[PDB]
């Protein structure tokens, strides 16, 4: 029981950390385009990441 | 040639010892422990038995008075009573109606059975171990009696053996024990000269034949009833019978580690604890040179059936290619699986059958037929019987090999998660390097 609980917890924290850091990478790649007045994100980068 | 190894101190468990020196074929030793004894050194403190009270005939004096003097006897109690008028079957005993006196005395002495029924009080000290081990190799099969203390050195077919000392100093006996007939007890006892009436040790003697005695039984006299000749006395019953009634539970039915306790002398047998080290010095006549030993090449191993049970639930087959007929030595190099045979006959056909026992779901071990080695991996299913009458013939290991099914699944899951994490790390590092370049 203890081993299963520990393994599940470790898998969950690994998945969460990976997802959060990938989200951070997205948000840091697409952060300057929201600050530039006018202009627009390229369609390719706006497809490989969801760009509002 | 010197060698060293350790064995588990469990009775009946076969143990294979592998030796290997340059320029000779390997040799396999088998040593088994038949029985063990643990004996503590005892110093007697005192003994106890049922007591008896000696009441002599009272002294009655007509028309006079008597006084009585003390004597050096155990619990000597004497009193003089005045104004007594004894009666007998004929009539009165003395003329004087109220000028008489009576002297009554009594004391306590040990029973006439103390030589046959007594309980001893001891004090246990550091204990020694004796063993009876059987050795077997080549064409030698003998059993010897050895002292497991690192001092004894016995020779068996030209080979010196030195056993011990044991890895753990554990003794079931407490500091103070009491021995009676066939049982022993871990109970404290009152110190000599301070016994208490009605309990254990109310009558103490330094030894069986000693002439001194300590008795404290609360012997009180009483005045005789009028018109009668008798000595009355009230005395607390024997403490030895009281102890014999609800002494408690014996160590024989309480000793841990499955230890059989016998007396005369006080000793504990077949205690399963710790592991003994063995040092040996084998001569050059017991080996065989590499030239006159068969050469084995291309050795592979396979397992037919496997059921991890206390018996020898496993059959494995080795295939090989040899050059002459002869006999080799086999051995398993891991404690996961223990073989049954030590020497096997090889021939030109190239197939042998071996029996092994294990306690793991998926065992992995390396066997060795003469100078060649191979690896074995198997999958075993649990047995169905719940209770068995014989002891386990396998070392208790349950951790499966890293290539087993469960560890295989955990490896795949871990690999997938690690790949995802590594990809995320690489993506972040590339994006941040591009961002910093700006
Ligand atoms: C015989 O009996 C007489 C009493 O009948 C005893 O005399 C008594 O002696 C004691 C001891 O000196 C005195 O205290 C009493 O006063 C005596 N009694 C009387 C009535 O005088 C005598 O001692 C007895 N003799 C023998 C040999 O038994
Ligand atoms: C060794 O000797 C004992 C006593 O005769 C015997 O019981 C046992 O089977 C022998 N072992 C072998 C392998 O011959």
């Amino acid at each position: 029981v203890s081993a299963v609980v520990g393994m599940s917890l470790l898998a969950l924290i690994s998945i969460f950390a990976s997802c959060y850091m990938l989200v951070a990478a997205r948000s840091k790649c697409l952060t300057p385009y929201a600050l530039t007045p006018g202009a627009a994100v390229p369609w390719t980068l706006g497809i490989l990441c969801c760009a509002p | 040639y010197e060698h060293s190894t350790v064995m588990p101190n469990v009775v009946g468990f076969p143990y294979k010892a592998h030796i290997e020196r340059p320029g000779y074929s390997p040799l396999t030793l088998q040593m088994q422990v038949v029985e063990t004894s643990l004996e503590p050194t005892l110093n007697l403190e005192y003994i106890t038995c049922e007591y008896k009270t000696v009441v002599p005939s009272p002294y009655v004096k007509c028309c006079g008075a008597s006084e009585c003097s003390t004597k050096e006897k155990p619990d000597y109690q004497c009193k003089v009573y005045t104004g007594v008028y004894p009666f007998m079957w004929g009539g009165a005993y003395c003329f004087c109606d109220s000028e008489n006196t009576q002297l009554s005395e009594a004391y306590v002495d040990r029973s006439d059975v103390c030589r046959h029924d007594h309980a001893s009080a001891y004090k246990a000290h550091t204990a020694s171990l004796k063993a009876k081990v059987r050795v077997m190799y080549g064409n030698v099969n003998q059993t010897v009696d050895v002292y497991v203390n690192g001092d004894h050195a016995v020779t068996i077919g030209g080979t010196q053996f030195i056993f011990g000392p044991l890895s753990s100093a554990w003794t079931p006996f407490d500091n103070k024990i009491v021995v009676y007939k066939d049982e022993v007890f871990n109970q404290d006892f009152p110190p000599y000269g301070s016994g208490q009436p009605g309990r254990f040790g109310d009558i103490q003697s330094r030894t069986v034949e000693s002439n001194d005695l300590y008795a404290n039984t609360a012997l009180k006299l009483a005045r005789p009833s009028p018109g009668m000749v008798h000595v009355p006395y009230t005395q607390t019953p024997s403490g030895f019978k009281y102890w014999l009634k609800e002494k408690g539970t014996a160590l024989n039915t309480k000793a841990p580690f499955g230890c059989q306790i016998k007396t005369n002398p006080v000793r504990a047998m077949n205690c399963a604890v710790g592991n003994i080290p063995v040092s040996m010095n084998l001569p050059d006549s017991a080996f065989t040179r590499i030239v006159e030993a068969p050469t084995i090449i291309d050795l592979t191993c396979t397992v037919a059936t496997c059921t991890h049970s206390s018996d020898f639930g496993g059959v494995l087959t080795l295939t090989y290619k040899t050059d002459k007929n002869g006999d080799c030595s086999v051995h398993s190099h891991s404690n996961v699986a223990t073989l049954q045979e030590a020497t096997a006959k090889v021939k030109t056909a190239g197939k042998v059958t071996l029996h092994f026992s294990t306690a793991s779901a998926s065992p992995s071990f390396v066997v060795s037929l003469c100078s060649a080695r191979a690896t074995c991996s198997a999958s075993c299913e649990p047995p169905k019987d719940h209770i068995v009458p014989y002891a386990a013939s396998h070392s208790n290991v349950v951790f499966p090999d890293m290539s087993g099914t469960a560890l295989s699944w955990v490896q795949k899951i871990s690999g997938g998660l690690g790949a995802f994490a590594i990809g995320a790390i690489l993506v972040l590092v590339v994006v941040t390097c591009i961002g910093l370049r700006r």
